[PDB]
């Protein structure tokens, strides 16, 4: 929505694959310099959870997003 | 008062015979001539409207006409001196080399007249479409194209929608020639205005030689190929042989009797007024040709001894010889075959008389004169600045007006689509962004005074079709631009077979009597300019041919703003109408006032009209730049606006409830904020 | 009555008195009220008149900062103002229509100056709503 | 002597002080037209004569103080 200037309430998770094909059919030159991250679950559910990397990197990152985070 | 009552007896008589003409049906007629006279008289035109809408339309046409002729422009350094369009504002646009004074005259005039003609012009489109749809056209643009319509004459027909394709088909063969002329003028304008013109972009709209860029003919002193060769001028040889007022027409009458055309009518010599009189006599001095009727032809001009009025004498006599030829038709068919033929026959008389071959045989050039190939380029480039330079302007303007009448352009996109068509078709960029409060087409004479403009496109194409067809009959051997039809008889017989038709035949049938084709053609126009097109392609070997529609003369001091309303507030955020754009322009003008007071120690009264917004999108993004309060040529630099916005960013955020991630100034970043507290 | 009063004015019955208490809202950290702040106040009132005539009266009227006429500026920070039609100087918008326009956009004018309805008083216009509760 | 006043309903007709603006102020009984002619004229000429009149007081006081 920043490379083609669309309003924010039109592009969401339900039709992301619908409208990215509409952008290369409209401007094939302006769509080439844009980048699109490739990410899907089972790639974030399988990561480096090595020794001393769960209580210190995984739990302490999730505690800071709860309310009353010094208590947890 | 002697001509207003005698003028209204003619107009009241014609509406009485018009309402008698609908007594006869039109499709129960067989003879083509009596059908053509009946359709030209039965035409309702106005009067199809309600009688209170008919007086509203004439009030708009009178108001738009008096705004254009009585406009005052105020010089921001002395409000006691107002300049009015024809004396003073046309002289700045035609003579000045100051960038800041041409930019002022363009803008001011534009803006003011613009605004006025806006509401009026908007009300004018609705009333003219009602009058055209009651006469069984689809819009008012289809009503204007009814001149070129031809109905049922066995192979010579022409539709009113066929004119649109023939204009666009002929235009894409001029675009190779116009691109090389646009590239040569752009390279010559960079020496006259350095640091103002991009070498791969469009030309700025206020540097073209007049107020609208219609003719490029005032750019000749900056774009002359060889300035050390005088372009040939026979004005001194006229005042060295004591040529009176009468010699200029008597040599003009000998030109036309040389080709096989009749003499002047011998009432032509007493009744006409070839100069302004020996009295200091108030009498509109404007070249014209009159056809009063009853075989009485008079020419009214105030001729001075110059080669300029030696040429327009040949032009104005050409209107007379066209008028003397069709004087045997009935009264309602005594016009040109379409609206474009009448001026085109007048200008092929002027082209043939301006050649140095004709001037040295008419006694005005040393029999020892040498025409070099450097002076033919000087002559052809002066022709192309008037002929070729006006063809994309004429095509773009009628294309915009045709799409406005049929409704392809809604009224919230009139000035958006106007300046997109300038960059794409003409190659001309505006210096200041213009929103939907301006009306820049209506600041031209032909738009605000209700005139059709396609007659200037077709006349240019018919003019070289006539000239190329007459020079094959006169057995010419060289280039087309050296041709002269004097002493021939066979060429005049080719010309006279069209001149006597009038409107009695379809105009496509009139063209085959001269050219040999049934349609207008652009290939004779290009053959005239092939010595220039060969020389132009060698001068543009290191240049770039073409232009970019992205460059602007203001878009390097602009700042892009991006606003994310639904990220900051979400389900509770206001909607961004144009009252929010007014509050944004006042907050930026407030921030510029605080920066110049606390840093530069000056008090400058910035307003919301000094913040110029362009390219408004739905995501909510635009560009803006800041201008000094009444000096439109003074743009505050981008580095001083970034320092002013950094000083007051916390105040602009609070006026809209945004938080520096929902109000982004692209190129300005938040910097500070070191964290700590544990001692 | 022989004599005259120097207090009456032909505009001072459609005027609204504004009182601003900067040091109560912010204290040791409040900006100073120069005439650039008076320019921002006159643009915020002209914005509020534009939004009222568009959403209630369905008209678009181009009010500017030059249509808000300020009189009697004091040090405590108090003045009167009245609103005029954009080029008709004889047409004063009535006081009852400016009170309805300021009530519609009072939360927006407060945020532009960081005031909180006790530091930006329009004398004659009072805050009304706000019923409390939640325990069901 | 050369001030033009524009009628907000027709900007193409400017009235200049002695013919036209003095006749409104001396003959009219319309409240809204007398209020317009007063204000307009005032404001415009006002502004101009301001900076000039301000510079005029300083130079005239210098000439008077040099003549004791
Ligand atoms: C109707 O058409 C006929 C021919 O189609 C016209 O007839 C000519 O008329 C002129 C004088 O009126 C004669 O000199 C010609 O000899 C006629 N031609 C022929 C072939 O007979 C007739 O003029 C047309 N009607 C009108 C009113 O013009
Ligand atoms: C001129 O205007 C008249 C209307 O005043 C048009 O006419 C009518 O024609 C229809 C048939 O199509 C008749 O039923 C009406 O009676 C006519 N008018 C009336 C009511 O008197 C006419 O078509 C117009 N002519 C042109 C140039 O198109
Ligand atoms: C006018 O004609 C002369 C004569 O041919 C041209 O001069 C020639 O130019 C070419 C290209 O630069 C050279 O290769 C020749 O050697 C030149 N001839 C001589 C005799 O020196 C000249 O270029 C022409 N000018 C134009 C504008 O066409
Ligand atoms: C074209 O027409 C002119 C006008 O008649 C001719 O000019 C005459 O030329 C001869 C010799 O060149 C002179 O003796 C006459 O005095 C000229 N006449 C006039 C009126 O000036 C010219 O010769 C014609 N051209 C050709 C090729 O025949
Ligand atoms: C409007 O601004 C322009 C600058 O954008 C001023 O033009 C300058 O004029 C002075 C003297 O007149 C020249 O020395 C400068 O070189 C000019 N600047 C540029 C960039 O050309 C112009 O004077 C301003 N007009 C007013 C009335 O202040
Ligand atoms: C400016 O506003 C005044 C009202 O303050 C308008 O005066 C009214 O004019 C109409 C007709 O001209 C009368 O019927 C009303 O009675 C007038 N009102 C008052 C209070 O006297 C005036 O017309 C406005 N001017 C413009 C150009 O709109
Ligand atoms: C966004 O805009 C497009 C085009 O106007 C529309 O088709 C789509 O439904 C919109 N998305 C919404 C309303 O969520
Ligand atoms: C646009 O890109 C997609 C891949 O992202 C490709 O499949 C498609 O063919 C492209 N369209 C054009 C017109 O090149
Ligand atoms: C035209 O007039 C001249 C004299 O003015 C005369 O000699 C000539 O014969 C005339 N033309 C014709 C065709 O009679
Ligand atoms: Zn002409």
């Amino acid at each position: 929505i920043n490379g083609f200037d669309l309003p924010e309430g039109n592009v969401t998770q339900e039709n992301f694959v619908d409208m990215q094909q509409r952008c290369n059919a409209s401007d094939p030159a302006a769509y080439a310099q844009l980048v699109f991250q490739t990410c899907d679950i089972n790639a974030f559910l399988s990561e480096a959870v090595e020794g001393t990397g769960l209580a210190f990197i995984v739990f302490t990152e999730a505690i800071t997003k709860m309310p009353l985070s010094p208590l947890w | 008062q002697n001509m207003n009552n005698a003028g209204d007896k003619w107009s009241a008589f014609l509406k009485e015979q018009s309402t008698l003409a609908q007594m006869y049906p039109l499709q129960e007629i067989q003879n083509l001539t009596v059908k053509l006279q009946l359709q030209a008289l039965q035409q309702n035109g106005s009067s199809v409207l309600s009688e209170d809408k008919s007086k509203r339309l004439n009030t708009i046409l009178n108001t738009m006409s008096t705004i254009y002729s009585t406009g005052k422009v105020c010089n921001p350094d002395n409000p006691q001196e107002c300049l009015l369009l024809e004396p003073g504002l046309n002289e700045i646009m035609a003579n000045s080399l100051d960038y800041n004074e041409r930019l002022w005259a363009w803008e001011s005039w534009r803006s003011e007249v613009g605004k006025q003609l806006r509401p009026l012009y908007e009300e004018y489109v609705v009333l003219k479409n009602e009058m055209a749809r009651a006469n069984h056209y689809e819009d008012y643009g289809d009503y204007w194209r009814g001149d070129y319509e031809v109905n049922g004459v066995d192979g010579y027909d022409y539709s009113r929608g066929q004119l649109i394709e023939d204009v666009e088909h002929t235009f894409e063969e001029i675009k190779p020639l116009y691109e090389h002329l646009h590239a040569y003028v752009r390279a010559k304008l960079m020496n006259a205005y350095p640091s103002y013109i991009s070498p791969i972009g469009c030309l700025p709209a206020h540097l073209l030689g007049d107020m609208w860029g219609r003719f490029w003919t005032n750019l000749y002193s900056l774009t002359v190929p060889f300035g050390q060769k005088p372009n040939i001028d026979v004005t001194d040889a006229m005042v060295d042989q004591a040529w009176d007022a009468q010699r200029i027409f008597k040599e003009a009458e000998k030109f036309f009797v040389s080709v096989g055309l009749p003499n002047m009518t011998q009432g032509f010599w007493e009744n006409s007024m070839l100069t302004d009189p020996g009295n200091v006599q108030k009498a509109v001095c404007h070249p014209t040709a009159w056809d009063l009727g009853k075989g009485d032809f008079r020419i009214l001009m105030c001729t001075k001894v110059t080669m300029d009025d030696f040429l327009t004498a040949h032009h104005e006599m050409g209107h007379i010889q066209y008028d003397m030829a069709y004087a045997a038709q009935p009264f309602l068919l005594r016009n040109g075959a379409n609206e474009g033929f009448h001026e085109a026959v007048g200008e092929i008389m002027s082209l043939s008389a301006a050649t140095p071959k004709h001037l040295k045989s008419i006694g005005l050039l040393s029999p020892d004169f040498q025409e070099d190939n450097e002076t033919e380029i000087n002559f052809l480039l002066k022709q192309a600045l008037t002929i070729v330079g006006t063809l994309p302007f004429t095509y773009m303007l009628e294309k915009w007006r045709w799409m406005v009448f049929k409704g392809e352009i809604p009224k919230d996109q009139w000035m958006k689509k106007w300046w997109e068509m300038k960059r794409e078709i003409v190659g001309v960029v505006e210096p200041v962004p213009h929103d939907e409060t301006y009306c820049d087409p209506a600041s031209l004479f032909h738009v605000s005074n209700d005139y059709s403009f396609i007659r200037y496109y077709t006349r240019t194409l018919y003019q070289f079709q006539f000239q190329e067809a007459l020079c094959q009959a006169a057995k010419h051997e060289g280039p087309l631009h050296k041709c002269d039809i004097s002493n021939s008889t066979e060429a005049g017989q080719k010309l006279f077979n069209m001149l006597r038709l009038g409107k009695s035949e379809p105009w496509t049938l009139a063209l085959e009597n001269v050219v040999g084709a049934k349609n207008m053609n652009v290939r004779p126009l290009l053959n005239y300019f092939e010595p220039l097109f060969t020389w132009l392609k060698d001068q543009n070997k290191n240049s770039f041919v073409g232009w970019s529609t992205d460059w602007s003369p203001y878009a390097d001091q602009s700042i892009k703003v991006r606003i994310s309303l639904k990220s900051a507030l979400g389900d509770k955020a206001y909607e961004w109408n144009d009252n929010e754009m007014y509050l944004f322009r006042s907050s930026v003008a407030y921030a510029m006032r605080q920066y110049f007071l606390k840093v530069k120690n000056q008090m400058i009264l910035f307003g919301e009209e000094d913040v110029r917004v362009a390219n408004l999108k739905p995501r909510i993004s635009f560009n803006f730049f800041v201008t000094a309060p009444k000096n439109v040529s003074d743009i505050i630099p981008r580095t001083e606006v970034e320092k002013a916005i950094r000083m007051s960013r916390s105040r602009i955020n609070d006026a809209f409830r945004l938080n520096d991630n929902s109000l982004e100034f692209l190129g300005i970043q938040p910097t500070l904020g070191p964290p700590n507290q544990p001692p």
